[PDB]
């Protein structure tokens, strides 16, 4: 039940280098988790209330989508 | 000839402004700064006075908030001078001149 | 105390793994302040006569209970808002948190 | 003179429930006036979103618990939501 | 040095002298027993004097099992491997359950009835046989704990009876944290306090102290102020039960024989759910059944309740009510206009001056009561401060607190969330019609009552084990 | 007809629940609006108004004041976590900023 | 029209002494003054739209708060 | 104790005069956390072998200063902003302050 640890340090790497980093630092691995770990706490939270209302057991990408437009991070192309 | 530290005053100053709920900026300059801006858009304008002391609010709530960050920057950058890269780098990361 | 319990032990102890007596029973209270006894350490107020408290003297309980407590059960006001369950449940819980012996 | 309607009897009213002795000045009651002006908005604007998602005519209590978990932070949703449903309830009752 | 019937103030009798023009004492020479609390090492001259738990300090349902090895082994039925509780063996409420019968030298119980010669209980918690509705509270858990087990047998035959026993205690004590922290704690501190003393429960923290504080114990007396004159029995219809619908309740203390042999504990449970409390007001603080008749029928003189609570502040030298209000964080009044200022009462405050002199000379407990209550709440805001910061540490400093990870399933933990006191006077009671939710607000029937059937049942599934 | 009772009397609430459901019906909310939607509501802003009102009323008596000003509304928002959190993006008009200094800048 | 000018450099200290500021550069003046500037603009253009749609030639509180509450910084106080 | 007073009592009592103990001579010390023993209340840890502390096991305190501790005398460094009257008066105000007395 470990999963955060799946976020490898290589895949964090990428993401910095995609962000235009040169030089990673030895602890911004676990910042980087914790970080997304709340991000996705928080979307995760706001599309299970969605679904929860709905009266639904399955969480679809639309709700994923209102979630995000919710937190003010609107997404374009899953849905509509 | 008392003469107090270079730091002492500053910390006064920043203790007593930071416990009052007053207007910083002179109330006639500002009121022309807006009337001045406002002939830009629109000319033979009126302005309620309610108007210009909501700007005045909003104005002045706005530099306080900036320039927090502005001192959380110098700080980061191990100084306590506050310098203009510094308002850049907040206004930036703040998603205005980004 | 054990490594690994399912289960909590019926004495309380080592629910706490650093300090196994916190929570216990038989334990001595917590002292949120210091105590304030009449010769400081074990005399209670009013024990011996005549010794004031902070400069005034002390007022019997039941003195106090007769003037201040005292009032005629006829005026007696229902509460619209809470049951007699609401005060059941807590004695119950009194009784699960807090019990101090006396000696026989 | 037109009439001008506003929170201020009734947020008069609630302080007068917490603080007997304590007034409120003008100002203050702008700013309560305002601020329920604004919960009120977000919340009936949370609600409509929900009922459209969903494909309903109708905005229910259970529209506006969900905008309230969605909107209100931590314990102050929890709290909100269980003053309304105690409403709910003693109004259906009443 | 006996201090039931001697009035010297000899050691540990502590006595309680009566004042001149007392309304029920008209003996000055005469005194209210009273016995000083234990210290926590007798004889040391250099500790300050403490006062001894003799409980666990954490909500775990130890009224129903108890804090002692010997006791709790004593309280189980060793006679079989079904891990049940031990009930009455002489008898029965309508073919259900009993608290045992427990043997003690000197027995307040059967003084009220002396023709029934019906002894006290046996239970967790020795105050368990004061009065009918403790009781009742009491054999109701001990119901709700041998029906979980039973239930725990039929869906996991393999278990023995000290896993049966160990899962069923598990289950009740998580049930009581749920009730008390979501249904009568929100009542008593209310919505302020309760989200300022008792946040959003995070994690386990191991470095928060669990014990119980010696001001708790006398600050928690405020539901002596909701205390009504007299114990209310009710029919299956939420009538009237004749005989004796209204008992007066120096008739009830130590009388077992009332829940034994008038009809069990159904009247008293429907009495409790059906019957308003009593509101706590600064001129109406605490009846005269407790303040002048207090086990009248068990002494040779009755006790005074508020009167002991405060005799039994000093003796454990707790501080006034200014070093409290101080220790809350709240301005302390120094004059008697500053007094009725904080108390919105300036009779009140006039007559806590007379009495004591000084704000700080104010004892907790009086003090506490004299506040006016919360909004939404019934303790004031010392009181309040308190009982929240002793519950937020119960619950933060507790290991198998039910929501930390490891102690209950996730799924276990979602069906626990769907637990109510109605559905246990439902399941373990012959009582069919129930208040609804929030049952310490539902007092008036019928129109906060509903059948039995509407409510949803606790789900066990989740504890089969494959 | 039988004497008029108002909703919120009903519901044992001090707001308008008859205001706040013509407010709902007017508002262009959705084409219908439930008869339990204006309790909900009305519970719920009573509830946020005594809670901002009862810690403005703490902050006044801790500065000795009698009065609440709109300096005690901001003292009561910005030191509370979720009431900062909900009011994050508002300002209020003559409230000024929560005393607070950095410590590298203290001698 | 130099009224950018009335924003003096004692206001712009006691802002950023309010703000917790403890020393201040010598060109840091001229960049809260631009700043200033354009919050102004921004918020005084939404104003004047909004007043230009009601068919006024006085601007009103109003405005100001419409205006300052579509950029996200909802201000209360002024109805 | 007497409601006036002019000079410290030699023992330090009623120096508080809502609690006279406090600061007093011949007094236990305050707990500013639980105390962490061995047993819970009374064995320090390291007193019965194979109990380890936090799972893990109790070092020696001569184990610790001789890994740790140990350095040679000869590379030893001067405080050149200090004296060995900063020492000196640091025990002095050590012995001002407080004694823990073992038995004989
Ligand atoms: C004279 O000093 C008094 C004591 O001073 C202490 O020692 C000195 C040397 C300093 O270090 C000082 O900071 C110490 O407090 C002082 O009275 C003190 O006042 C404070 C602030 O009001 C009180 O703290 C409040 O206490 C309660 C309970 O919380 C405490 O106790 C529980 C149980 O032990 C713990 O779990 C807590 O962590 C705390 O230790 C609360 O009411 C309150 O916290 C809540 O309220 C505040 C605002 O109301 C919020 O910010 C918090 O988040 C909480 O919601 C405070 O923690 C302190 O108890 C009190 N001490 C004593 C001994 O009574 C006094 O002011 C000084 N006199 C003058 C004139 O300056
Ligand atoms: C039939 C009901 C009750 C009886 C017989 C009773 C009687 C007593 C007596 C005689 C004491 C010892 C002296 C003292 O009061 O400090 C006591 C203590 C106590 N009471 Fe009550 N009271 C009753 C109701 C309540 C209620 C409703 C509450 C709380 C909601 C409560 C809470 C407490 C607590 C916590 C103690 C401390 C235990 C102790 O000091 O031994 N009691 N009770
Ligand atoms: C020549 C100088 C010193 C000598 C002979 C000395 C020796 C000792 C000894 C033998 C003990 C008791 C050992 C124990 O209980 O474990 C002790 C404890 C102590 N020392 Fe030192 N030490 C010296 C320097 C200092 C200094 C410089 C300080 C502080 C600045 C200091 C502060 C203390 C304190 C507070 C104690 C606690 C008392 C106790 O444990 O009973 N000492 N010292
Ligand atoms: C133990 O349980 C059995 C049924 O399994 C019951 O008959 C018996 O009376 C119980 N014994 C005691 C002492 O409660
Ligand atoms: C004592 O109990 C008996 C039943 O055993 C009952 O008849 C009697 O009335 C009781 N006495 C009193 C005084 O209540
Ligand atoms: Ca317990
Ligand atoms: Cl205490």
């Amino acid at each position: 039940r470990d999963n955060i640890q799946g976020i490898t340090k290589p895949a964090i790497r990428r993401l910095a280098r995609r962000g235009g980093v040169k030089r990673i630092s030895g602890l911004i691995y676990e910042e980087t988790r914790g970080v997304l770990k709340v991000f996705l706490e928080n979307v995760i939270r706001d599309a299970v209330t969605y679904t929860e209302h709905a009266k639904r057991k399955t969480v679809t990408a639309m709700d994923v989508v209102y979630a995000l437009k919710r937190q003010g991070r609107t997404l374009y192309g899953f849905g509509g | 000839p008392h003469r107090y530290r270079p730091g002492t005053v500053a910390l006064r100053e920043i203790r007593r402004y930071q416990k009052s709920t007053e207007l910083l900026i002179r109330k006639l300059p500002f009121q022309r700064l807006v009337r001045e801006i406002a002939q830009d858009f629109k000319t033979d304008l009126r302005f309620q006075s309610s108007a210009v002391m909501a700007l005045q609010e909003a104005s002045e709530a706005y530099l306080v908030a900036l320039f927090e960050d502005t001192n959380l920057c110098a700080i980061h950058a191990k100084r306590v001078t506050i310098m203009p890269k510094d308002i850049q780098l907040a206004r930036r990361i703040r998603g205005e001149r980004a | 105390c054990p490594e690994q319990d399912k289960y909590r032990t019926i004495t309380g102890m080592c629910n706490n793994r650093r300090s196994p007596t916190l929570g216990a029973s038989n334990r001595a209270f917590v002292r949120w302040l210091p105590a304030e006894y009449e010769d400081g350490f074990s005399l209670p107020y009013g024990w011996t006569p005549g010794v004031k408290r902070n400069g005034f003297p002390v007022a019997l309980a039941r003195a106090v209970s007769n003037e201040i407590v005292r009032f005629p059960t006829d005026q007696l006001t229902p509460d619209q808002e809470r049951s007699l369950m609401f005060m059941q449940w807590g004695q119950l819980l009194d009784h699960d948190l807090d019990f101090t012996p006396e000696p026989a | 003179k037109t009439r001008k309607e506003s929170y201020a009897i009734y947020v008069y009213k609630v302080l007068k429930q917490v603080h007997p002795d304590t007034g409120i000045s003008s100002k203050a009651m702008s700013i309560m006036n305002s601020f329920v002006n604004d919960v009120f908005e977000r919340i009936a604007g949370e609600a409509s979103r929900l009922a459209h998602y969903n494909k309903r005519s109708t905005i229910t209590s259970r529209e506006i618990q969900t905008a309230v978990r969605l909107l209100l932070p931590g314990e102050l949703a929890k709290h909100a939501v269980s003053e309304g449903t105690k409403a709910v309830t003693k109004y259906t009752s009443a | 040095v006996n201090c039931e019937t001697s009035c010297v103030q000899q050691p540990p009798c502590f006595p309680l002298k009566i004042p001149p023009n007392d309304p029920r004492i008209k003996n000055q020479a005469d005194c209210i027993p009273f016995f000083r609390s234990c210290p926590a090492c007798p004889g040391s001259n250099i500790t300050i004097r403490n006062q001894i738990n003799a409980l666990t300090s954490f909500v775990d349902a130890s009224m129903v099992y108890g804090s002692e090895e010997p006791l709790a082994r004593n309280l189980r039925n060793m006679s079989n491997q079904l891990g049940l509780l031990a009930v009455n063996q002489r008898f029965q409420d309508n073919g259900r359950a009993l608290l045992p019968f427990d043997n003690l030298h000197d027995d307040p119980c059967l003084l009220t009835n002396r023709s029934a010669r019906i002894p006290c209980f046996l239970a967790g918690d020795t105050r368990s046989s004061e009065m009918p509705e403790l009781t009742s509270m009491h054999t109701l858990l001990l119901r709700e704990h041998n029906r979980l087990a039973t239930e725990l047998k039929s869906l996991n035959p393999r278990w023995d009876g000290e896993r049966l026993y160990q899962e069923a205690r598990k289950i009740v004590g998580a049930m009581v944290q749920i009730i008390t922290y979501r249904d009568y704690l929100p009542l008593v501190l209310g919505p302020t306090a309760m989200r300022k003393y008792l946040p959003t429960y995070r994690s386990y923290n191991d470095s928060v102290d669990p014990r119980i504080a010696n001001v708790f114990t006398n600050a928690f007396r405020y539901g002596h102020t909701l205390i009504q004159p007299f114990m209310f029995r009710l029919d299956n219809r939420y009538q009237p039960m004749e005989p004796n619908p209204r008992v007066p309740l120096s008739r009830v203390f130590f009388a077992s024989w009332r829940v034994v042999l008038e009809g069990g504990i159904d009247p008293i449970l429907r009495g409790l759910m059906a019957t308003p409390a009593k509101l706590n007001r600064q001129n109406q603080i605490a009846v005269d059944e407790i303040r002048e008749r207090l086990f009248e029928q068990v002494m040779r003189i009755g006790l005074d309740l508020p009167a002991l609570n405060m005799q039994r502040s000093r003796d454990h030298g707790l501080p006034g009510y200014n070093a409290w209000r101080r220790f809350c964080g709240l301005p302390q009044p120094e004059t008697v206009g500053q007094l009725g200022t904080v108390l919105r009462n300036l009779k009140l405050a006039r007559k806590l001056m007379e009495q004591y002199g000084t704000p700080n000379n104010i004892d907790i407990w009086m003090g506490g009561v004299s506040e006016p209550l919360k909004r939404k709440g019934r303790v004031g805001p010392l009181l309040a401060c308190i009982i929240g910061t002793q519950f937020r540490k119960l619950r933060d400093g507790d290991r198998f607190w039910w929501e930390n990870e490891g102690v209950f399933s996730m799924q276990q933990r979602q069906a626990l969330a769907q637990i109510s006191l109605p559905r246990i006077i439902c399941d373990n009671t012959g009582i069919t019609t129930v208040s609804k939710n929030n049952i310490f607000m539902s007092n008036s029937y019928p129109r906060d009552f509903v059948n039995c059937s509407t409510l949803p049942a606790l789900n066990l599934a989740s504890w089969r084990e494959a | 007809r039988a004497k008029a009772k108002t909703r919120s009397s009903r519901a044992g609430l001090q707001f308008p629940v008859g205001r706040v459901h013509r407010l709902l019906r007017k508002g262009n909310y959705a084409e219908r609006v439930g008869a339990g939607a204006p309790v909900y509501l009305a519970a719920v802003l009573e509830y946020l108004t005594a809670e901002i009102l009862e810690l403005a009323g703490n902050a006044a008596r801790d500065n000795k004041k009698t009065r609440i000003i709109p300096r005690h509304l901001q003292l009561a928002v910005r030191n509370d976590e979720e009431l900062n959190k909900l009011l994050g993006r508002v300002t209020i008009a003559q409230g000024g900023v929560l005393p607070n200094i950095q410590s590298v800048l203290l001698p």
